[PDB]
């Protein structure tokens, strides 16, 4: 499951297993 | 008073003036089977009050080295009453139960039965390969089985009570539904249990779905050691109900 | 907002415990650290109740220590040997009568209950030992034959057909197999313990092999004969899904002799035969 | 098609993972689940039960329910030792307890643990216990003085035959190893005579006393493991 | 391209296994589906349907159209037995039937099951016969005394040809297995006579039973399995 | 609501069978047990006619027994055979007339109807085995050759090219190749058994041989000679989709002997030709 | 709009550098460039307060100086060896006790923080050396063994079951295994340093080991012995993900010597010992 | 399924990749975080504390 | 292409190639 | 098939076989 | 990038690479 | 995460890395 958002540009950013260990890289700032 | 009972039970009343309270296993009361859960088709007989009543069997006495009892439900009852001739004539039948064992002394005796009604109680055979408990030795009847007394027949199960006849740890039996029976504070024990099966209705005859077992933790001591300290226990069936009649059943 | 329980999931935080209140000194005539342990119920009393306890916020979780987290690992259940000596024909095939019962470590689990009712994912790990060199094109065929259907007797019996058993080939170098098996008892659960026979007489059957008869898992090499020999060991791991359990029961103390069986040996010096170590007298911790 | 990048990993097998696979038996319908009493979600509710500790387990007692006794009896010397454990949860006299068995299955522990005590000499039999908790950074206590400076429960024995005694959480860290590792090592439990066991003429002059545990509303294990209190050393046959 | 991980199973090949596949023969139209009588949907519907018993299947009868058929006749004795047989819907006299052929494509059944009777004597032949079903627990009823205790039926001979007598799904579990494993055994169905096979002077002294089984509406089979009823021991060629 | 469709899909629950009703005590001159089979009618009479039922309610489903189940899963139909020996030309390529009569498990249950229609699926298993020690790299070609269209007498014919006929190839250590086929015949639906004739004289041809003509299936190695011999096993597995199928039959009760026709071969003890098992006497369970 | 936030993480422009801005002669008694270095604070003076500079409009960005930037790449940070020589069952096993002090660029990396919570992704990278030509099927398997649990002694201990461990196994000719681990302390964060003992003794041990017990890494080759011998090396990689960093500290200035402990050695030229490199004098470029 | 066409680079191990990779401790929940003073999110919080220069590194 | 339906629990119900013998097994009754 | 759930951080929960034995570890309490 | 079109049974008509050459086959008619 | 277009022929033009020197080939003009 991901959070689709919209402006239209939309940003489907995907976390594929259900552990928060597991998704990439984290956002900065 | 919290420490008095009174357990009515069709046409048999049973009390005690020292209970520690009682327990209803896995905190379900005993039901009827429903619709939704029933599988037998043919509609069941339910013997009401002539089946739902306290059997009590033989007594056992308690000594310095008593090492424990052990009886199987639906085996102990078979030669009580109608509830023992409907478990023969049936293919299958279900039951919940309460059990009452009764114990007393005195204010100068000490020592604890550990109560225990254990769901499948698969008992093991000890140093002997894949040889089984014979089907004798697990049905025992109304006289239970008196650990550590029986002539080593092959398919005789163990009678190891620290490791519960089974394999497992005496102290963990508390898990199962249970009571003690601390001769300082009370002088019986009750427990109520519903029934219990991955199927809603079972042979009566092959299965045996729980096992009562009574093992002294503290040895009975007392300076009076010549009067008989025994122990009773009065079994009643409480939602009995058959199906699938027929023939009686001649075992053995 | 099933979002918000998706957020809980991902975080492992569904199950929260509870936090430790203030509490003050008392003096009264209610005193929870006294009961009666012949009740059979466990006193309820809590550390804020003894001690006079600060406030802290828990923040543990059990999700961890669900049913489903406890069972749903794959543990090895088997290990096929085939290996290849002297006859191709009577060694590039074989049989196992399925079961859960012969290692120890997931045997032990599932037994800390009397019935699990869940659904099963099986991976297979097969393993190709070039005795002489080569392995070639190793093929394998796993199938699944239900009680009652007919069991390969030669490597070219026609029940390898499989016009209706289910069959996985696998081929060397391609991913693990892998697939699933719905809950499959006759009766709404598995018994993990069963005090019963399957008959009245002295000769009757005891215990689970009563009840749980699964069937055969029939193997073979499905390449044909080779000039280098190989043994091909493939070990089965099992895995619980969708789970449920009930009436939960002491651990096994000792070990497993047989499947089906809750028999064991017992030595001279019992204290070796269970994970109790002999204390030195009450007071050596 | 669709432009794929395969990522490391693809194709293993990781035990714990936690994919969808392809059913092996399609169309199949499972039985009906019918209601069975006694059912168990999560293993927080076995640790909740007490069980008995195998306390007494001296080498003469192991193998005889002896090994979950502690005797009593009337003493010549005030303040006398009655008991003395480690507190850790999979440490052992208590590791084969339920709570210390279920304990085994996980490295992490957390929480408060509920100690209780049966008093079973006879109604005529009185005595009077101190039961106390030594937090970490020290060694065991050496008297009941030093023992009563920690957490501690005096027990009068009565009508009410069992009492209870919690060890609290008291850690650095918001967890500890539940293997017997130093750094995250609990304390200890001991037992002392407040006063004496007082009985009457013609009564038995020892009595025994049962010890139980389980775990508090905080109890909590983490990151699950196997077990070293049960092994297989050979094949398990039909 | 799109970052994936290739999981488990992933090039395997199950035989039931439901995935698409590119098709070898594209833009061809498969010819016009016309009506035809007789379609069938559900295997169920083979099941409902009467097959004859060879229940009379001795070595000496097997290849014969007597291995149908039971003979009735004037007894000398009251209560005789007539014919004796396990209602396992896969088991022996019955596994050749239609239902049991279907059922031995299956690992499990469960549901009711219909026996039928018509007797085939002449017009002026009278008989009265008992029909019994023993549920399991207990061994085959050893004489009608013993057999009237347990599910029955008295068939009065007469203007209608045929009986039938339902064996209710009686049995813990929800379903028992087709092939012949003891604790899912269902019983026995036994036939006795009620009164006597009588006829008037100058008629037959002798007459045949046809016997047929089918599944009530609860009959139901599951764990689709391959069959034990048929086998190939060579090559099958050209 | 479909959604509601697909849920009943996912726990196979789209046809359930009907509930038992409470039955009680009746004495009437309707009597449902008693009928006559003579009208080839199956007596309509159902468990609370004849007993006193009590309320059930009935959770079975019927999915796994419908036509799509019943024949919709793989099982062998051919096993090819390129065994390179002594010629590489003459053994690394062959053909086979397709049919589904020559496999007993599958052809059987495929009989148990009189016509099917039926789209497949086909998946194929090759096997190298290593007769000298090395595959080297194994390529296949499996072409269908439809009825009509010119079959391959040498490894490099040109009917390899498969300018119009449908080939597949496959590469040692590659996914098992697989494919669908739309239903085939020049009729309505597929004949699992035709009484009749390609001609009126005593040589025309009887049975299905005359209707089920399917073309050829040519194979070859793709590589050329390699100094190692392979054997190449290629096993031919068939699964029928979105089937229907009409007028039900007898299941075949003695063995199979050819392909197309229902010929059987009878021993001097018949009762060992059937899975009929001898009685003891009418009395002996 | 966070797809604004998202536009940022495309081009690594979410923290920016600012600009510098124009400056004029000054002439005051507020002098920036003079402050006092006992205070422990840096001075705040930028190129404007001291020249006279022109208006810059800066593009840099401090991104990839992150924390999660400069932690997160995998290194390497242990090579494990199966090498077999004589004997197969002794050699074709190992373990290790895990850690990130073995490997130093890793290790000083995360030095050069006190503290630091992060969730880390483990790659391995194995690779199978033929010594005697073949290297047949080799399949690995890793087990992680939590502190406590039972640690294998033969390559057929009970323990490779693997009933609740986590257990990869990897196939030769498949990706590199990988898998994510969350953060595993029993405190809020990891220590790289400590300034502790286990206990208040002179045998007390000081340092890391005392709080950064991970467990072990056992390994083994799954395929039972084949004719040709191998050296199987596998690297493990780490990286952390979703990191916070406190306090930082100094750069290793030396070699380091063992791990957990911040010994070291120094030679009789001390210069040699650090990166300095001698000046020949104060005003020698 | 889906038609896939597998891209090169696939199956490649990039020390610097930035892929998600599935769970080895399945439903385990880290320990909850507490404030601890010194936080540092980007190096440049490093750069711009001043640090003394051995610039009398002579060998001697 | 395939059928997406809404109730929120979609169920696409794709059919990947261009022939109907393409797809998997079929919907009962 | 799959169950799409929207607040935007849509949960995807998709289901990719038919059987219900298929999809993975269940949800808790 | 693809043509969906509803009525609800869409059509994701996909087109992946960034050629006409490299699509399938043609529509008839 | 990327820029769907409608008019219906939608046009995802999906960036599948977080580094715009991932992408494939720009666009002209
Ligand atoms: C109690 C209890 C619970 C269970 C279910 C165990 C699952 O057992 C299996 C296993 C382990 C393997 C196969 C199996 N292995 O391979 C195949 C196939 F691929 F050939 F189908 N089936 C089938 C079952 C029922 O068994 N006893
Ligand atoms: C009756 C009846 C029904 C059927 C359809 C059988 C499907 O038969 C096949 C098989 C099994 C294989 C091929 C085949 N094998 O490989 C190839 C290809 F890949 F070369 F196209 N086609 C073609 C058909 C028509 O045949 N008889
Ligand atoms: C300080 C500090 C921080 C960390 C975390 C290091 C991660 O360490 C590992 C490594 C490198 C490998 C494994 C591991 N390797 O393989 C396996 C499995 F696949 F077998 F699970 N687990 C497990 C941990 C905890 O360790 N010390």
């Amino acid at each position: 499951g991901a959070q689709v958002s919209r402006q239209s540009i939309n940003y489907f950013n995907i976390n594929y297993f259900k552990d928060a260990a597991s998704s990439g890289a984290s956002r900065l700032d | 008073s919290d420490r008095i009972i009174q357990i009515t039970r069709g046409d048999s009343t049973i009390t005690s003036q020292d209970v520690a309270n009682a327990v209803v296993g896995y905190g379900v009361w005993p039901h009827y089977l429903t619709p939704q859960d029933a599988t037998a088709i043919d509609k069941p007989t339910q013997p009401d009050t002539s089946s739902n009543r306290f059997y009590t069997l033989d007594s056992k006495m308690w000594n310095s080295t008593s090492k424990g009892w052990w009886w199987k439900l639906p085996d102990a009852l078979k030669d009580m009453g109608i509830f023992g001739e409907n478990m023969f004539y049936h293919f299958l039948g279900r039951s919940g139960y309460t059990v009452h064992v009764q114990c007393n002394a005195s204010k100068f005796h000490q020592g604890t039965l550990l109560v225990v009604m254990i769901p499948e109680h698969q008992l093991a055979t000890v140093n002997k390969g894949n040889v089984n408990a014979g089907y004798k030795y697990t049905h025992p009847g109304e006289a239970g089985r008196e650990v550590g007394t029986q002539v080593e027949n092959e398919k005789q199960p163990s009678d190891d009570n620290w490791l519960n006849f089974d394999g497992t740890l005496l102290g963990n039996l508390l898990i199962f539904p249970h009571q003690f029976i601390n001769l300082r504070s009370n002088n019986s024990a009750t427990l109520i249990v519903p029934y219990v099966n991955a199927v809603p209705m079972d042979s009566m005859v092959r299965h045996n779905n729980w096992s009562l077992v009574i093992i002294p933790v503290c040895q009975l001591q007392s300076n009076n050691i010549s009067n008989i300290v025994p122990i009773t226990v009065s079994i009643s069936p409480m939602c009995a109900e058959f199906s699938g009649a027929r023939a009686k059943t001649v075992v053995q | 907002n099933p979002v918000e329980r998706y957020v809980d999931e991902v975080l492992n935080e569904v199950l929260v415990v509870p936090n430790i209140n203030q509490s003050h000194p008392t003096t009264s005539n209610a005193a929870p650290v006294l009961d009666a342990a012949e009740t059979g119920h466990t006193n309820k009393i809590q550390p804020e109740d003894t001690i006079e306890t600060r406030y802290v916020q828990s923040s543990q979780t059990l999700d961890e220590m669900s049913v489903e987290s406890f069972l749903g690992r794959s543990g090895c259940i088997h290990e096929s040997v085939l290996d290849i000596v002297d006859n191709y024909n009577d060694q590039s095939f074989t049989k196992w009568n399925i079961n859960l019962q012969e290692m120890a470590q997931i045997r032990r689990k599932f037994e800390m209950f009397t019935y699990a009712r869940f659904d099963s994912e099986i991976t297979m790990v097969p393993s190709v030992a070039a005795k002489d060199g080569h392995i070639g094109h190793i093929v394998m065929q796993y199938m699944y034959v239900p009680p009652g259907a007919p069991i390969p007797t030669t490597r070219d019996d026609y029940a390898w057909q499989s016009g209706t058993n289910a069959s996985v080939f696998w081929q060397h170098g391609q991913p693990f197999p892998r697939f699933s098996l719905p809950f499959l008892s006759i009766a709404s659960a598995y018994y993990m313990f069963y005090d019963g026979y399957d008959g009245d007489t002295y000769k009757s059957r005891y215990g689970t092999v009563v009840t749980n008869d699964m069937g055969t898992l029939c193997s073979r090499i499905v390449t044909s004969e080779q000039l280098h020999k190989v043994k091909v060991v493939t070990r089965i791991y099992h895995k619980a899904k969708h789970t449920k359990a009930w009436c939960p029961r002491p651990p096994r103390a000792v070990q497993y002799s047989h499947t089906h069986t809750t028999n064991y040996k017992l030595s001279s010096e019992v204290h070796n035969d269970v994970a109790i170590r002999p204390r030195t007298n009450l007071t050596t911790v | 098609g669709l432009p794929v990048y395969v990522t490391p990993g693809s194709g293993q097998f990781m035990t714990t993972d936690d994919m969808q696979s392809p059913c092996a038996l399609p169309w199949y319908h499972p039985t009906k689940e019918i209601f069975i009493p006694g059912e168990v979600k999560n293993l927080i509710e076995m640790c909740q039960v007490d069980t008995l500790i195998p306390i007494n387990s001296t080498q003469s007692n192991i193998g005889n329910v002896s090994m979950y006794t502690v005797t009593l009896s009337p003493q010549t010397k005030l303040a006398e030792e009655i008991f003395a454990i480690k507190v850790d949860i999979a440490s052992h006299p208590l590791a084969t307890t339920l709570i210390g068995e279920i304990a085994s299955y996980f490295t992490h522990w957390t929480g408060s643990l509920r100690f209780s005590f049966m008093f079973c000499g006879t109604a005529n039999t009185t005595l009077k216990v101190l039961l106390a908790y030594t937090p970490p950074g020290i060694g065991k206590p050496r008297s009941r003085k030093e023992a009563m400076l920690g957490t501690h429960v005096v027990w009068d024995v009565g009508l009410q035959s069992t009492v209870s005694l919690v060890v609290p959480w008291i850690s650095a860290s918001q967890y500890r190893f539940t293997t017997p590792d130093t750094y995250s090592s609990a304390g200890y439990i001991t037992c002392w005579y407040q006063t004496n066991f007082v009985v009457p003429p013609n009564t038995p002059n020892t009595a025994e006393m049962l010890c139980f545990v389980s775990g508090c509303k905080d109890f909590c294990l983490r990151m699950a493991r196997d077990t070293d209190l049960h092994k297989q050393t050979g094949p398990i046959t039909q």
